[PDB]
């Protein structure tokens, strides 16, 4: 019964990508086959492109509740 | 004076005839939009000292649905109304079973009128309307939209489709004269329809508060 | 890039052109036209870029 | 007015005359031209100011501006 | 904006501007003699208007011609209002309208001196003869652009802006001129925000707050995006009353003492 | 060498028509425009006569440049520079206002 | 004076923009697609009275505005009786399906009569006739695009028929949605928001300017249809969106 | 044609609605002139 818009906003963009390459600069596992890179931020945003962050964003409404939105299941902007 | 005199009786008495047509009272197509001719020919067209005097030319109008609920429209013709008057007004009006009432006072009432005005509040809706005030239609205005007195049903659908308290909706204050016009009160939200010119029609809402 | 299309005024174009012949042909070089992303007519100024 | 003599009727319609006159406000000064078409009105009527060229429509008062 | 057929011809549009145009004494009177004239009927000063209508002195407030007549006003309804305002304790002889000299002669009946001299200049500073009060000069200027010019939908389909008379006065009246006959009461504005607030209701003043922004954020040929604006008006519109941007307005609002401080007036709110 | 002699008869033509207008001012024959005091009729009159005469001169030294000149060329691309610069720099400057 | 002129305005316009920009600093756009204040106060029930945002946003025209009532129904009525214009625009196998089928007929009636309804409500919310309007996708470069691309070539007989035509504006203004949710009035204020943007495409997208100035096929409609969705889409206003800084 | 017919007839039952409306209101009319009455 979400009633958010199925589109990924900038702001939740930028801030996943963020995050997603904090995680791999501090040696996490990536979900994505590396061909021959080594900047977090770039396997981040190929990793965007295909579809694999393992994080939810949880979008807060004005009146208390909260919708949890995978980065796999909306579309992404750019 | 005496033919401007009647202009302004008349244009008084289109507007009011208007403004209980707005509110949801029962009114003729004719004395809707009643020309002058006519209230010449009924009434005699002679205000200074003669036939078209005040407190003669008052209507009573009942509601569409509730017949049982009426409304007196009072002409005083004191210019500075005190409170005897409006007492004698309320206790002749206590005969009947009707609740809301209108007055249209010369001139601004005394402040220890208002008091009794306020007093009187629960149990006999009243108010006032300088006839300054009344010469004029707001709602026909350019800039005043359209607004649409809701009712508590329809307000508790919009409260709870947007999930949104009606604490945090917009506050307009009962001072406001479309409030006095259409005689909202506290606790009552209004519905605003604007032209929008970047989304063709945007309605909005407004708590009176 | 691209193809892109767009019309554009130039600067010095004269207003009793469009009105009457030579509307599509300006003897001027005004009347910017861009088709496919491939500049035609016209001489580009503030007015295009 | 109506019992007024000849002479003085046509003094105070000279004078009301006069006085209706100078109520009125100067017309905005500009060159009348019918070569731009007004999109407000789509009249060829207009006049026109350079300063930029300012355009202002005749009869239905488009206003633009041309650089 | 006027409606009856005065917007065409000027003529009758001249009178509704003089009515609404605020006239006093000072307007119209040129010269103000007092004189202590012993006999109403000795009459020291040669003017054959006395005897024939019939206190030891009397005001000779003789009026312009040209003013009068450019205000088109009859010396009747002068002496009507300048009685009745006064009460019946004075008696003003009126001039009929055929002589040269527009005289008058204004005694009392029932420190006595300087009491003429005191009426004589409250009446002369401000009588309002015909007119409203706030409302100076009114000026009559025609329509050159759309903003102004009426529109009407005519039955081919075109719009075909008409050009008719419009007023601009310098002062804020609003409320007693919308009331005034020959008048638009549907689109003569008032350019002013705290005065529509006391007559048409608070989304009317919303909307004149947006155009006047509109027009003069637009009047140097430059453009900005409309919900900018609206997102302004319904900020400074969104309690009912006109909130303003100072430290008056919106310092009021149950925001947050740590966001007044912000602003301005720091210790103030916390 | 011709547009100086026809800016000079220009200026020369609004110098004899302000002088006109100031001795028809001096004899009581200009009419208060509506609206406005003699005083500001005059003034009025007097400054559109002035634009009058400094756009006629700007543009008759517009119409008289060469498609090489550089003012007008990067007048025409909007780059730095407008119309007036051009009358101001060659025609004539114009009538220096305060307040 | 220039110079003292320029050094008040520097001077004043400060205090101005830094006055503007404290009373509107915590409004944004929430998830729930409206724009409120850091007291959870709604301001406006979608931004900017549309809920789009201004960066995508370009100056349009239109032409159902301000016609002649004899021009209008000569541009957009598809008189389906002259069968010489429709060999001329459609194709063949067209021209005898929109003659003897009536249900297309009765489907063009209706569509020039909401046209009709819409120029009266473009009349009576736009007085003074301003054809020139903002709205997010313009139209005439998509379809010059369109026309560019399939390579139209506007002389010989496309093969579009009205009713694909009509189906496809119907099924795109149920796409783009405002206000989601069934509820009636939910239908209601998505109606009233997403007006002026369908009283638009109707007007841009008939059944005679298509078979007339564009005479795109159904290849280039269809491709013309999902670029409009996109594009509408992405203009959308995206919410957490500071607007009152970008108002201020 | 018909259809045209029908819409023409459903407007006379509309302004038949009209017509007993204004009845209506002229028979509320004739009781409450007698209350205009009494009130001076």
């Amino acid at each position: 019964k979400r009633i958010t818009t199925p589109y990924m906003t900038k702001y939740e963009r930028a801030r996943v990508l963020g995050t997603r390459a904090l995680q791999i600069a501090m040696c996490a596992p990536v979900m994505v086959e590396l061909e021959g890179e080594t900047d977090p931020l770039l396997i981040a945003m190929k990793e965007l492109k295909a579809r694999k962050i393992p994080i939810i964003i949880r979008r807060y409404l004005p009146d208390g509740s909260y919708e949890d939105w995978g980065v796999d299941e909306l579309i992404i902007s750019d | 004076d005496d033919e401007e005199e009647t202009y302004r009786l008349w244009k008084i008495r289109k507007t009011i005839m208007q403004l209980c047509h707005d509110r949801g009272y029962l009114v003729t197509q004719d004395e809707l939009d009643q020309t002058l001719e006519e209230f010449k020919a009924q009434f005699g067209d002679k205000p200074s000292e003669g036939r078209p005097r005040r407190t003669d030319l008052t209507v009573l109008v009942a509601h569409n649905d509730d017949p049982t609920d009426q409304m007196f429209v009072f002409f005083p013709e004191e210019p500075k109304v005190g409170i005897k008057t409006i007492k004698v007004y309320c206790q002749r009006m206590q005969e009947e079973n009707i609740t809301r009432a209108l007055i249209v006072v010369q001139q601004g009432m005394t402040p220890s009128a208002k008091q009794s005005l306020v007093d009187m509040a629960p149990k006999y809706i009243l108010e006032q309307f300088l006839q300054q005030e009344l010469l004029i239609n707001i709602t026909e205005h350019e800039l005043v939209p359209e607004h649409v007195v809701m009712t508590k049903e329809e307000v508790t659908e919009l409260l709870a489709r947007y999930k949104l308290r009606e604490n945090q909706l917009p506050r307009i204050q009962a001072g406001d004269p479309v409030a006095r016009y259409f005689g909202i009160k506290r606790g009552q939200v209004v519905k605003i329809i604007r032209p929008s010119e970047t989304a063709g029609r945007y309605i909005t809402y407004r708590l009176v508060q | 890039p691209g193809h892109i299309n767009c019309i554009r005024t130039h600067s010095t174009h004269p207003d009793d052109e469009d009105s009457g012949p030579y509307k599509h042909i300006s003897p001027g070089d005004t009347k910017v036209v861009v088709e496919n992303g491939e500049l035609i007519m016209g001489i580009l100024c503030k007015k295009s870029l | 007015e109506e019992m007024a003599s000849d002479e003085l009727k046509e003094m105070r319609k000279n004078l009301t005359k006069e006085a209706i006159r100078e109520h009125q406000m100067a017309k905005t000064g500009g060159t009348q031209t019918d070569l731009f078409t007004c999109g407000k009105c789509k009249k060829k009527n207009c006049t026109y100011t350079q300063v930029t060229t300012f355009v202002v429509c005749n009869e239905c008062g488009n206003r633009w501006k041309f650089c | 904006f006027l409606l009856g057929q005065s917007a065409r011809d000027a003529e009758r549009a001249k009178d509704i501007l003089c009515r609404l145009e605020h006239t006093t004494l000072r307007k119209v009177t040129a010269n103000t003699a007092i004189y202590y004239d012993p006999n109403p009927q000795s009459t020291v000063v040669a003017e054959d208007q006395e005897w024939v209508n019939v206190s030891p002195w009397l005001l000779r407030v003789e009026l312009d011609r040209k003013h009068m007549t450019d205000r088109k006003l009859t010396m009747e309804q002068i002496a009507e209002k300048i009685n009745a305002g006064f009460g019946d304790d004075l008696n003003c002889i009126f001039n009929d309208d055929n002589a040269e000299k527009l005289v008058l002669r204004i005694r009392i009946m029932n420190d006595d001196d300087v009491f003429l001299r005191c009426i004589e200049s409250n009446m002369l500073t401000d009588m309002t003869l015909q007119g409203i009060e706030q409302i100076s000069k009114v000026y009559m200027h025609l329509p050159q652009t759309d903003n102004k010019k009426k529109i009407i939908i005519t039955e081919d389909g075109e719009f075909k802006a008409l050009q008719e008379w419009i007023l601009e006065t310098d002062g804020v009246s609003l409320m007693r001129v919308l009331s005034e006959k020959d008048v638009d009461p549907v689109r003569t504005t008032s350019n002013d925000i705290v005065e529509i607030f006391t007559v048409l209701g608070i989304e009317a003043v919303r909307k004149a707050l947006e155009r006047e922004l509109y027009h003069v954020i637009s009047f140097d040929g430059s453009y900005v995006n409309y919900r900018h604006l609206a997102l302004l008006c319904d900020t400074m519109t969104c309690r009912g009353h006109l909130m303003a941007i100072t430290r008056h307005g919106v310092n009021r609002q149950d925001t947050g003492p740590l966001m007044k401080c912000s602003f301005e007036e720091t210790v103030d709110v916390l | 060498s011709k547009t100086y002699q026809d800016i000079q008869n220009t200026i020369k033509k609004a110098k004899q028509d302000v002088i006109e207008v100031i001795e028809k001012a001096h004899n009581n024959e200009l009419e208060p425009t509506p609206g406005n005091t003699l005083r500001q009729t005059f003034e009025n009159q007097v400054n559109r006569i002035l634009n009058d005469a400094r756009d006629k001169t700007g543009s008759s030294a517009q119409k008289s440049l060469s498609e090489y000149n550089n003012f007008k060329s990067m007048v025409v691309s909007g780059a730095k520079g407008s119309k007036i610069n051009i009358s101001q720099v060659i025609a004539v400057v114009g009538q220096q206002n305060v307040e | 004076e220039g110079l003292i002129d320029t050094a008040v305005k520097t001077a004043e316009t400060g205090y101005i923009q830094r006055r503007l920009i404290k009373s509107m600093e915590s409004v944004m756009v929430k998830y729930d697609a409206t724009v409120r204040n850091s007291i959870n106060q709604v301001v406006q029930l979608r931004y900017g009275e549309d809920g789009l945002a201004g960066e995508s946003v370009e100056f349009q025209n239109l032409a159902t505005l301000k016609p002649s009532n004899k021009a209008f129904e000569k541009k957009f009525r598809f008189d389906y009786t002259n069968e010489r214009a429709l060999r001329r625009t459609l194709q063949e196998d067209l021209v005898k399906d929109v003659l003897s089928n009536a249900h297309i007929q009765n489907e063009l009636e209706r569509e020039f009569e909401r046209m009709r309804e819409d120029r009266e409500v473009l009349r009576v919310i736009f007085p003074t006739g301003d054809s020139k309007v903002v709205l997010p996708c313009n139209l005439l470069r998509m379809i010059w695009n369109a026309q560019k691309i399939f390579h139209i070539n506007p002389r010989l007989p496309s093969d579009l028929h009205p009713i694909k035509v009509v189906e496809g504006v119907k099924e795109l203004s149920k796409k783009l949605v405002i206000v989601n949710g069934d509820d009636p009035l939910s239908r209601q204020a998505q109606e009233n928001a997403t007006l002026l943007f369908n009283i638009h495409l109707r007007s841009t997208l008939c059944s005679r300017r298509m078979a007339e100035e564009f005479r795109l096929s159904g290849e280039a409609f269809d491709w013309l249809l999902g670029e409009i969705e996109s594009k509408f889409n992405q203009a959308i206003a995206h919410p957490g969106e500071m607007v009152g800084a970008l108002a201020a | 044609r018909q259809k045209l017919l029908k819409e023409q007839e459903e407007k006379r039952l509309r302004e038949k609605e009209e017509q007993k409306k204004l009845l209506e209101q002229r028979a509320q009319y004739v009781e409450k002139t007698k209350n205009i009455l009494m009130f001076t």
